């Protein structure tokens, strides 16, 4: 159960910290596994290119009794701007 | 300690459900809440004009459209009818991920 690194562009790059409470708190630094995958409940921040300290946009977020795990996005996010 | 939960959250949308004791959102938008105590609302309208149907978090100690989500801790989207002028208004509350997918307005179907 994990989450492979997102996908980039020239747009964006992200960072991955644990998640702590709400969006706005960085926790320690997420660490990969074996397979270089995040585990559940890693908070990726991301990096605009063409700009600002960050923004917290997904959490690794596994289902309630499961073990299927996937990338869930916060609401309304916008793609960064084209460089 | 309280994560936040999935919610459809699709904002308000033309809709085409009427006449049915339940719908789906059709919404293609699941949404992590940005916050861990918000939970998931569907509101249902319908005037004159047109039907939406919005989805959104939402934390239930605020009101939202000058109305309690007393039903935040149901598992599941139970609508209820709002006496409003001018419109028929349904809402509901629930707190299971994706809760407000499966709207349900008839009371025989929970
Ligand atoms: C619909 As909201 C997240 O502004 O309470
Ligand atoms: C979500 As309610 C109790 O205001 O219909
Ligand atoms: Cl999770
Ligand atoms: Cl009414
Ligand atoms: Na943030
Ligand atoms: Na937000
Ligand atoms: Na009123
Ligand atoms: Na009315
Ligand atoms: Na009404």
């Amino acid at each position: 159960s994990s989450c492979p690194p997102l996908p980039d562009d020239e747009t964006v790059w992200y960072e991955y910290y644990g998640y702590v409470d709400g969006r706005h708190t960085v926790g320690d630094a997420a660490i990969k596994d074996s397979l270089e995958n995040y585990p559940p409940n890693t908070h990726a921040r991301r990096h605009c290119k063409a700009l600002d300290p960050g923004e917290f946009v997904a959490i690794c977020y596994q289902r309630r009794g499961t073990s299927e795990s996937q990338w869930q996005y916060y609401p309304r996010i916008a793609s960064c701007p084209d460089p | 300690v309280k994560f936040p939960q999935l919610c459809k959250f699709c904002d308000v949308r033309f809709s085409t459900c009427d006449n049915q004791k339940s719908c789906m959102s059709n919404c293609s938008i699941t949404s992590i809440c940005e916050k861990p105590q918000e939970v998931c609302v569907a509101v249902w309208r319908k005037n004159d004009e047109n039907i939406t149907l919005e989805t959104v978090c939402h934390d239930p100690k605020l009101p939202y459209h000058d109305f309690i989500l007393e039903d935040a801790a149901s598992p599941k989207c139970i609508m209820k009818e709002k006496k409003k002028p001018g419109e028929t208004f349904f809402m509901c509350s629930c707190s299971s991920d994706e809760c407000n997918d499966n709207i349900i307005f008839s009371e025989e179907y929970n």
